[PDB]
């Protein structure tokens, strides 16, 4: 049929694949043991033809990862970390050994325990540490209560974008979260310019809430919420800071485009500067030969310059005073000559989150003729 | 759509009432209400997962 | 010869996880150099000494397939033994022995049967421990004989580890911080396993106090160099 | 009667093209059998010349 | 390369089947189906000991 011959060869496949999954969120909640699968294991899940004999049927879970499921229809590779059961909120989680190295960018824990909130919380928080080999993951978690609580029953961790709730929200509270993590993903895993808010970049599809008069948080719980930290819905999907080490006003890292966009500068500066491996640095004569490979630590730092004035706009902004935003200082440099030994570099930049559109203040003010 | 070689004798209640037939096509099985045929599909309703 | 700097610990190839990379092929005996120069030259004092640590772990082994064993015969007298009962040969396969010229015998002589029979003629006047090595249908296993001077007996030796470092061949130079240690390669080492080394060196202030140090290397068996 | 099943199809038709097929009987053996022979007119491991 | 001269008897059933060709196209030959001719190879498969 003029495919006798050999040279084509077709397969007429509707479910095929083509996709580079990437996106490797991960959702961890409490089972029943229908789930015909080992807790304390991360699965990389299927699409649904795997179901709750996987993880356990009625569950949290179940309806976790079903409005995850939902959402985004295809980009992400869906992770599923099952915890198994025991006022009891069987939490206990100190488990960097079965969630390790594999590492995965969104994070959604269906439980509103603070305990175990915060033990995620410190996990992402050591896998963004200075430590070289590096992921940079974020985390999203729910939190209802009232507004007394909700304040009270909160920290300063930049990692998540827990999620504020009044007691009166119809819907089952982590339903909602796991929806806006998976968005999120699905929608940013590729560009992290993109900030998940107002209503056509943002609504929850898998929601429909039941519509009423009386919202919930009133302006004035608004304000507050927003002020202190959560992502009452979406709007404002900033990540609670409110702080810093000492002094409170630290801007930069409050929306949660401004942390991806720092990850994305994280990796790229790492995949890069791998072109100065090998190389030969010279630096008592400063002064390369003739036809020898080598550079020199200011040579280095040029390049570095030069790099950083490129990614300007599109990952940092201006770079105010470049002379001093980026440094390179030599081990010998610093440390007087005792403790000096050749090879060990120290770089330090200034993240600047590209200045994004905010509130506009109208005034107008009518009149006649 | 026609299967005009058939000639059954006549209507009196043919077959599946209007339920059964909305039910047997939902299930992917082409109804002939000479009988005509229509939804001429095929058994097709559900890939390794996805139902719709 | 092998040649690895130590990280003078300032937090300043991390892999998968820290431990460094050793290529090694079945039967050879290397020798590798690591420079504490790095760690223990801003430590002025006494150099390093000579109390290094070193110890063997596995994370692929690949169980053996053949097994080993043991012999005890006397000084002079000839040695019978057999080499069908080792080889487990689970599938019906042919039971075809080798005895390799490379690793045969040390003091002696082996004269392979038809049906894995082997009779081991030790040198005449000699006592002591000898061992060659066997290939059951390309699966390789050692063989260890004791040849007793007459007496009444000689202690059992342990059977050699796929991957080794000798008991004593280790050396250290205060002068210039440098660790000198051999690593042997039994020819029973299955090719695509991989074995962990961790060493624990101690470096001395002018005090007599101690500084440790602790790394790892990861020794890929690999065939063909 | 218990009704056959030419099961083969292999050989009895070989790669023959053919665009429809009739298949006269109930026999949810025989329809799963001509369902399986007419799934091999589109797999990967052949010329593929299709028929429904 | 579709042998003019042959005027073969149409039938209905080759000889090599699929298997057995894909088998003996990686080991070089010169399969044939008027029957046309394809995989024009020549039986060398191994220079002096490395193969691919």
């Amino acid at each position: 049929d003029a495919l006798s011959d050999g040279f084509v060869r077709l397969c007429i496949d509707p479910s095929l694949n083509f996709f580079g999954e990437g996106c490797k969120i991960l959702v961890e909640g409490q089972m029943t043991d229908d789930g015909s699968a080992t807790p304390d294991a991360v699965t990389c899940v299927t699409s649904e033809l795997d179901i709750i004999e996987r993880f356990g049927q009625g569950s949290v879970l179940t309806e976790s990862l079903r409005k995850v499921f939902c959402t985004c229809k295809s980009g992400v590779s869906v992770y599923a970390l099952p915890r198994e059961d025991a006022s009891v909120n069987p939490t206990p989680n100190d488990y960097a050994t079965v969630v390790n190295e594999c590492c995965f960018a969104v994070y959604v824990l269906s439980s509103d325990d603070t305990d175990w909130q915060e033990n995620l919380r410190d996990w992402i928080r050591s896998a963004w540490d200075c430590s070289k080999p590096q992921c940079f993951g974020h985390g999203y978690v729910f939190n209802k209560g009232t507004l007394g609580q909700v304040l009270a029953d909160g920290d300063n961790s930049a990692e998540l974008s827990r999620l504020a709730l009044p007691t009166t929200y119809p819907v089952l509270p982590y339903l909602t979260n796991a929806a806006y993590g998976a968005l999120s993903a699905c929608s940013t895993c590729n560009n992290p310019e993109l900030n998940i808010q107002g209503q056509t970049f943002g609504l929850l599809s898998c929601i429909n809430m039941p519509e009423s008069c009386t919202p919930g948080w009133t302006f004035g719980e608004v304000t507050q919420l927003q002020a202190n930290g959560f992502v009452v819905s979406i709007y404002n999907d900033v990540t609670n800071y409110l702080r810093d080490e000492k002094n409170r006003p630290n801007a930069t890292f409050r929306d949660a485009s401004s942390r991806r966009l720092a990850a994305a500068t994280g990796v790229a500066l790492a995949e890069f500067l791998q072109q100065f491996n090998g190389l030969a640095v010279f630096t008592k004569n400063t002064n390369i030969r003739t036809g020898i490979i080598g550079t020199n630590p200011r040579l280095m730092l040029g390049k570095i310059r030069k790099w950083a004035q490129d990614n300007v706009g599109t990952l940092f902004s201006e770079f105010d005073n470049i002379n001093e935003d980026i440094q390179l200082l030599t081990d010998f440099e610093v440390q007087p000559k005792c403790v000096g030994q050749p090879g060990i570099f120290h770089l330090n930049m200034r993240y600047r989150p590209p200045v994004r559109g905010a509130r506009i203040n109208v005034n107008m003010a009518p009149a006649l003729f | 759509g026609l299967l005009s070689c058939i000639n059954m004798p006549e209507s009196c209640t043919p077959g599946w009432t209007f339920g059964e037939v909305t039910q047997l096509q939902a299930n992917g099985f082409v109804v002939s209400g000479s009988p005509y045929i229509y939804n001429d599909v095929t058994n097709y309703l559900r890939d390794e997962k996805n139902r719709p | 010869m092998y040649f690895f700097s130590v990280d003078p610990r300032n937090g300043a190839v991390c892999g998968s996880c820290c431990c460094e990379s050793i290529s090694a092929r079945p039967g050879e005996v290397n020798g590798v150099m690591v420079s504490y120069a790095a760690w223990s030259a801003p430590l002025r004092g006494h150099g390093l000494t000579n109390k290094t640590t070193f110890e063997i772990d596995g994370v692929s082994v690949t169980p053996p397939k053949v097994s080993n064993a043991f012999g005890r015969t006397k000084v002079g007298v000839v040695f019978e033994g057999t080499l069908s009962d080792l080889f487990p040969n689970p599938e019906g396969e042919q039971v075809e022995y080798e005895i390799s010229e490379l690793n045969g015998p040390s003091n002696g002589v082996v004269e392979l049967g038809a049906n894995g029979a082997f009779t081991y003629t030790p040198g005449a006047l000699f006592t002591g421990v000898d061992r060659f090595w066997f290939s059951i249908n390309g699966n390789i296993g050692e063989y260890v004989i004791s040849v007793d001077p007459t007496t009444s007996e000689l202690p059992q030796p342990p059977f050699t580890t796929p991957v080794y470092v000798p008991a004593a061949r280790r050396s250290v130079d205060p002068r210039t911080h440098v660790l000198k240690f051999v690593l042997g390669v039994s020819p029973a080492a299955i090719p695509g396993d991989v074995y962990r080394l961790t060493v624990r060196q101690v470096a001395i202030d002018c005090d007599g106090n101690e500084f440790v140090h602790i790394s790892c290397y990861d020794i890929s068996i690999g065939s063909c160099g």
